[PDB]
RNA sequence: GGUGAAAUUCUUGGAUUUAUUGAAGACUAACUACUGCGAAAGCAUUUGCCAAGGACGUUUUCAUUAAUCAAGAACGAAAGUUAGGGGAUCGAAGAUGAUCAGAUACCGUCGUAGUCUUAACCAUAAACUAUGCCGACUAGGGAUCGGGUGGUGUUUUUUUAAUGACCCACUCGGCACCUUACGAGAAAUCAAAGUCUUUGGGUUCUGGGGGGAGUAUGGUCGCAAGGCUGAAACUUAAAGGAAUUG
RNA sequence: AUUAUUGCUCUUCAACGAGGAAUUCCUAGUAAGCGCAAGUCAUCAGCUUGCGUUGAUUACGUCCCUGCCCUUUGUACACACC
């Protein structure tokens, strides 16, 4: 019915990325990431700052070639929070509503047979 | 003070006068 | 500028950190058997008819 | 001042023959000058995707495989295997507490001489009408579980290549001969071959490499 | 004087367990004494059930949820998620919901 | 990037992000739990090899061979020390960027030692259950872990069975949760902290107001840092425990 | 009675064009507009205490701010966090 992609969103703190790529992923199609589409450091990652990315690509991801392509969600998982960075639901939505066409996504990000000790240290990082 | 530090106090003092007594031996 | 009326079923709770917005289930005349969930911004009794400025859509809580 | 799209050539990806749909996805590689020309400078590349997007049905809700692309033949260009994993919303779905689990694993070749990984797993069902809330496992009976798993994992290879092997578990024939022997044992839930990975290939050799075209 | 009798948490017989950390402070803490929840949650949410399998092939589609387990370090667990803090009774009822 | 907000910091060297494979060292996620084992420190991927062990089973064998232990000895987390091997990761010093009135910190960054491992050391933890060891007795309940008994029990077929997991009665030995209070106690609580002025089964050890002080000294140990042993003068009316109300 | 107690007349004819950051008061004969009596008083109300006259738009909610309660908790304070 429609012409592939990956669509696949890194959302994390303090940013949201989005960039479709070739299905053998070695081949890109457009990114722009959250901090851009916005400027005030903190502001880097909220809401609106997502469905302010998928907006100058989904577009562009529309006008290269892709007119579907399925998602590859991931947290900035690792050693580290493993844990949804908000901005990629509002950047998904943002690519749901922005016509173009999804189907059948899974959680990609790191999650390992823990070891490499997290930063911060025994008494954790405090206040 | 807190049990360790004065704990530490009493041996970073211990080794000072063994240090003095040394010069004595 | 297709409208919509809606006939209060009844009142609900008041939701929305300040606590003026009105929680409530109203149902629609123009061909009913159906039941929709709006809130509002005044004062508000059974049988007050409503103006859903879109057909369809439902809000929850209120922050 | 550039912008790459007045430049890149373009192609659909092909799919072989144990399967479903050969006709796959699309990508992007640049024009086919001399010197930095677009066949041998990659191709090769690799595609996943879930296999209901392939099977078609939805008896097939994870299984992802990685396809090597090997050939080219005009703004085409075939793939072959390279592994298959799974999915996490299902191993973490499947992976659940209040029961035991069991992974063994071998090495191994195949009558086209590719030596690969595969993987396995199972868990505890907890069997009807047993009060206890854990069903679990002895130890004992989860390492001769591992040596079962590991009779089996190493006679159903080895059988006419990937192809063969391919074809042995796209329907998981295994997953009950495992689960066969199995309830000689004790109960067990799931029962799939989660993962399997390959790293010593043998040469293209392209006249048996394109069995599976047409 | 002792104000709880499965000390820190749950550990008679084994005398040593290992440093599970914590996931938001980064504490280190004995993986029972833990205090832990499971982050199964539905991958999309809430105003997204329309937004999906409409834009979407398939039919529905099935919708493919993510799960992680989340360690807390008292020091974190107060603070944010459960443990409130309780009378001198209810410091008993260890049931979950 | 990072943060509550920041910044130091990387980015014609395409940083951050993506894809293919490669390398190194550590670690063992999920299943992982009021569960298992070891004298404790402690111990979670696979299979091999090595010898070790509790419980049970037992109309098997010896026959008081035993209980507890000054001296003495085996073991001993982390750090720390010697010599290599390593060195990703996190990261005592050190430097830094913010912070503050100050801020040698807290946060961020860079990172030496260190973190692992072989040989040698070292012998400390709130090394905790702040609760010695063998023995007897004293009270209910449902769990659970290994062993065993029992069944015209259930679930697996093929041909009943034979297996295997289950179900249940009962039984030893495990880690435990509970209800009580015959009884204990200063109380918090404790089924041992019970059978204690109605004071005695066996045995080891430790304490005799709070400081001074685990200081000095002597002996000893260890390369060392330190360990073991270990006073006194003077001083002093409280220091202390559980619980009650503010 | 000058430093002008007040009052009256003519002349003079300011700023101020609805007020930033901010903060008060209040739910019905109330809000706010309006004046009068009373106090002080020899003289002097832009003050206050009560009075009536005209007489509204908006809530009949909540906990977001804010203040204050009340319960659990910790406590080594009891001259009680100055
Ligand atoms: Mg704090
Ligand atoms: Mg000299
Ligand atoms: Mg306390
Ligand atoms: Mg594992
Ligand atoms: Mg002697
Ligand atoms: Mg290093
Ligand atoms: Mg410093
Ligand atoms: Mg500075
Ligand atoms: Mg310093
Ligand atoms: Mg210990
Ligand atoms: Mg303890
Ligand atoms: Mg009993
Ligand atoms: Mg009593
Ligand atoms: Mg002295
Ligand atoms: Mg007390
Ligand atoms: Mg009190
Ligand atoms: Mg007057
Ligand atoms: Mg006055
Ligand atoms: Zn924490």
């Amino acid at each position: 019915s429609q012409v592939f992609g990956v669509a696949r969103i890194y959302a994390s703190f303090n940013d949201t990325f989005v960039h479709v790529t070739d299905l053998s992923g070695k081949e890109t199609i457009a990114r722009v990431t959250g901090g851009m589409k916005v400027k005030a450091d903190r502001d880097e990652s909220s809401p609106y700052a997502a469905m302010l990315a998928a907006q100058d690509v989904a577009a562009k991801c529309k006008e290269v070639g892709i007119t579907a392509v399925h998602v590859k969600i991931r947290a900035t998982g690792g050693t580290r929070t493993k844990t949804p960075g908000p901005g990629g639901q509002a950047a998904l939505r943002a690519l749901a509503r922005s016509g173009l066409r999804i189907g059948r996504i899974e959680d990609v990000t790191p999650v390992p047979s823990d070891s490499t000790r997290k930063k911060g240290g025994r008494r954790g990082r405090r206040l | 003070m807190r049990a360790k530090w004065r704990k530490k106090r009493t041996r970073r003092l211990k080794r000072k006068r063994r240090k003095v007594r040394a010069r004595s031996k | 500028t297709p409208v919509t009326l809606a006939k209060v079923i009844k009142v609900l709770g008041r939701t929305g950190s300040r606590g003026g917005v009105t929680q409530v289930r109203v149902e629609f005349l123009e061909d009913t058997s159906r039941t929709i969930v709006r809130n509002v911004k005044g004062p508000v009794r059974e049988n007050d008819i409503l103006v859903l400025m879109e057909s369809e859509r439902e809000a929850r809580r209120l922050r | 001042v550039v912008d790459p799209f007045t430049r890149k050539e373009w192609f659909d990806i092909k799919a072989p023959s144990t399967f479903e749909n050969r006709n796959v996805g699309k990508t992007l590689v640049n024009k086919s000058t001399g010197l930095k020309s677009a066949s041998d400078a990659l191709k090769g590349r690799v595609v996943e995707v879930c296999l209901a997007d392939l099977q078609g049905s939805e008896d097939h809700s994870f299984r992802k495989i990685k396809l090597r692309v090997d050939e080219v033949q005009g703004k085409n260009l075939l793939t072959n295997f390279h592994g298959m994993d799974f999915t996490t919303d299902k191993l973490r779905s499947m992976v659940r507490k209040w029961q035991t689990l069991i992974e063994a694993n071998v090495t191994v070749k195949t009558s086209d001489d590719y030596v690969l990984r595969i993987f396995a797993i199972a868990f505890t069902r907890k069997q009807a009408n047993q009060v206890k809330r854990h069903s679990y496992a002895q130890s004992s009976h989860i390492r001769a579980i591992r040596k079962v798993i590991s009779e089996i994992l190493t006679k159903e290879v080895q059988g006419s290549t990937l192809a063969q092997l391919t074809s042995k578990l796209i329907p998981e024939v295994i997953n009950k001969e495992i689960e066969n022997a199995t309830k000689d044992i004790f109960p067990l839930q799931n029962i799939h071959v989660r993962k399997v990975k390959l790293l010593k290939q043998p040469k293209f050799d392209v006249g048996a490499l394109m069995a599976l075209h047409g | 004087p002792k104000k709880r009798a499965s000390n820190g948490r749950n550990k008679k017989g084994r005398g040593h367990v290992k440093p599970v950390r914590c996931v938001n402070c980064s504490k280190s803490i004995p993986k029972d004494k833990a205090i832990k929840r499971m982050a199964i949650r539905n991958i999309v949410e809430a105003a997204a059930v329309r937004d999906l399998s409409e834009a979407s092939v398939y039919p529905e589609y099935a919708l493919p949820k993510t799960y992680n387990k989340l360690h807390y370090c008292v020091s974190c667990a107060i603070h944010a998620r459960i443990v409130r803090v309780r009378s001198r009774e209810d410091r008993k009822n260890r049931a979950p919901p």
